[PDB]
Parts: structure tokens; sequence; C-alpha cells
């Protein structure tokens, strides 16, 4: 399509690697195929001003980082002992074709979350260009 | 085609007065330059719907006041998360109707426990949902 | 064209039941959102995102859910059990393909459905369109 939008979630029990990108298994919606599962990364098709937002489920502790086309872009990290927090953080990105978007974790990576809490990645084209 | 939106943090590095227009001096993004990142204020050009939010980094108890208004500022909401002794990523967000000349921003409060750095980012964005 | 997009807080909510019933409008354009019943409407086809920022002192654990054909539709679960006695902001969110008729709201695990009421801060439901079907 002429649009882009994306709702992902994880859905495994084992956290991620440390230092590594976060893979989002599971697809809630995602109509172009512009999130790939297969590599956890978001690839720009429809160049455009785009809005990545993510709640990722935690019980200990957990920063997320999101990368622009190699670039960190934000960090937010969430300690925890023990019981549940969500950790979440978002950007406004004017994205070209081709650039990719995704998130990962340093050496703090837990997203083991409680049985009932879970985490999503979402993304979408809000103004075509 | 009016395509406005921004995205800025906060790198700073110095503490949060009580009712202190909350400063984010970094632009990541910054489409139609509506918001200042010297005052850290979103100012209407473009009447309409706009949705506004933020994550806030912090090491202690943090609120912060969501404001709106003219050349009188009134406050949308509060939005109060707490930590002791640990690190934190709090949120909020809200969907405003603008009219021209209005500005959003946050304002600190008593509990300003607030990071803004590499690693540990603040930020505040806006954009425009529907022209008025 | 359609300019779905609502907001809404909690100040004097109706308790009862798992439903989480925001009932103070900031914003609703169009009038998806029942204050009454903390249900958003869909009238537009298309795709929307939903997003909720709520206030807890112990534990919660919260999921939006929607209805399509009177067919519930359960889904993602957001929770924080600090369980300290202090504030702690619970959040979710995600896109939702939507057709007329559907309903969207957020809904509180009975076991775990602590949320402050008071005005010392504030919890909020969220909701706008991205693009129509
Ligand atoms: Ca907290």
């Amino acid at each position: 399509k002429f649009q882009s939008v994306f709702t992902v979630t994880r859905q495994t029990h084992q956290p991620p690697a440390p230092n590594s990108l976060i893979r989002f298994n599971a697809v809630l919606t995602n109509p172009q195929g512009d999130y790939d599962t297969s590599t956890g990364k978001f690839t720009c098709k429809v160049p455009g001003l785009y809005y990545f937002v993510y709640h990722a489920s935690h019980t200990a502790n957990l920063c997320v980082l999101l990368y622009r086309s190699g670039v960190k872009v934000v960090t937010f990290c969430g300690h925890t002992s023990k019981t549940n927090q969500v950790n979440s953080g978002g950007v406004l990105l004017r994205l070209q074709v081709g650039e990719e978007v995704w998130l990962a974790v340093n050496d703090y990576y837990d997203m083991v979350g409680i049985q009932g809490s879970d985490s999503v990645f979402s993304g979408f084209l809000l103004f075509p260009d | 085609t009016q395509k406005i939106a921004f995205s800025a943090t906060r790198t700073i590095n110095v503490p949060l007065r009580r009712d202190q227009t909350i400063r984010f001096d970094h632009v990541i993004t910054n489409m139609n330059n509506n918001y200042e990142p010297r005052s850290g204020k979103f100012t209407c050009k473009v009447p309409g719907l706009y949705y506004f939010t933020y994550h806030a980094s912090s090491r202690g108890n943090l609120c912060v006041n969501l404001m709106r208004g003219r050349e009188r500022a009134q406050k949308v909401v509060t939005f109060c998360d707490y930590a002791y002794n640990t690190f934190q990523v709090t949120t909020g967000g809200m969907v405003l109707k603008l009219e021209q000349g209005e500005n959003v921003f946050l304002q600190a409060t008593d509990k300003n426990s607030l990071l803004g750095m590499e690693g540990a980012n603040s930020i505040f964005s806006g954009f425009l949902l529907f022209p008025d | 064209q359609p300019r779905p997009a609502f907001s809404a807080i909690r100040r004097n909510p109706p308790m009862g039941g798992n439903v989480v019933i925001f009932d103070t409008v900031i914003t609703n354009q169009e009038e998806p959102y029942q204050n009454h019943s903390g249900r958003f409407v869909c009238t537009v086809p298309g795709y929307y995102y939903f997003t909720f920022q709520v206030l807890s002192q112990w534990e919660i654990c919260l999921s939006i859910v929607s209805s399509s054909r009177g067919q519930v539709r359960r889904s993602l679960g957001f929770c924080d059990t600090t369980n300290k006695g202090l504030f702690q902001v619970v959040s979710g969110g995600m896109v939702l393909q939507l057709q007329q008729g559907d309903q969207v709201w957020v809904e509180k695990d009975p076991k775990k459905g602590h949320i402050y009421q008071g005005s010392e801060a504030d919890s909020v439901f969220s909701g706008f369109l991205i693009f129509p079907s």
C-alpha cells in the first residue's frame, strides 16, 4: 500500500540475548509486511514521517534502544527486582526509502514478563512524502 | 498539505525546579518548526487535533503537568510515577484539540527526578492528527 | 474527512465490573468514546492506535479488548506488580484494524485491578484513527 502500519509482539519466555537486536516474532497487524519477523527489522517502503512506540514487560533490569539505519536514536531503561513493570519508549522519525528501524537491548536485556504482561512494538506512517 | 511533527529530548544537565517549563533542548524531528527547543513549548500554527506524548527516565519520584493555553497556560492533567532507590522510565500522553496560537508543554513539579542523558533518555513528542 | 480521536481520564468513575471507565473526556472528536461505559465505538473502518497510561499503587494488569459483531476479542496484557503502595504507571498500546460497529475498551484483571482514585495524578485512555480502510 501507500500507507504503513504494524504492531508486533514478542511471544517467547526466553529474553533476548544481551547486546542484541530485539526480535518480535508474532504479528497482530502488519499489512504491508514492513516489519520483517525473520530479521526483527522494519524496512521503509513508503517514505515519510513515522511514529514508533513500544511497551516491554520485564521482571529484571531492561534497557530498550531504538536504532535507525545503524544509529542509536533513543534509550530507555527500567529497573526492577522480581516484580513486573513496563518499559515504554517512542519517537517520531522522518524516513527515506530503504531505511531500517529496530529495537535492541544492552547489558540490561530482561523481557520476561509475568503471565499476563506482554511486549509490543508498533510503528505507523503519519505523513506521506 | 500540513505535515507537523516534533520529537525532542532533554540533554541539559541541570535540575528541574517546581513549576518550571521542562525544556527538551535536543531536537530529533521538528517538521514545520512549530516546536521551540529553547523553551520546550509547542505552539499551534495550524489549528486542529494533536497527539502529545513523552517518556521520562528518572531516578526517583517524578510528577509532570501537561499544560495548554495561550497567554495564560492551564493544566490538562498531571502524571505521577514513583521510584524508591531505583531507575524508571515513565510515560504520559494526550489527544488535544488545538486552536491557533495555543501552546502545549510539560511543567515540572515538586517531584522533579528526571534524567536527560545518553543511555537514559527523556523525550517529548507531538504530531498533528487532523487539521481543523 | 474523518477525524475520530479521543482522550479520556479518570476523576469520578462508576466502579463495578472489570471494564475500566474513563469518565472525564478531555477530547472526543466525533464522539467515538462513551464516557458512561468506557467503550470506544468505531464508525469509520480503518486502522486505529489505542494506548493507556494508568496509575496504580499496588498490583494492576490491564488489557485493551475489542468486540466485533458482539463477539469479544481478548488481547495483550500489561502489568505492574511492584506492590509497594507507591505510584506506578502501567502503560500499553497497539494498532487495531476495526470494522464499523466494533468496540474497544480497557479491562482489568479482577485479581490485580487496583487503580488510583484521587486528585494527585491521572490515568488516561486515548485513541485515534491512523487511516481509513
Ligand atoms: Ca515507577
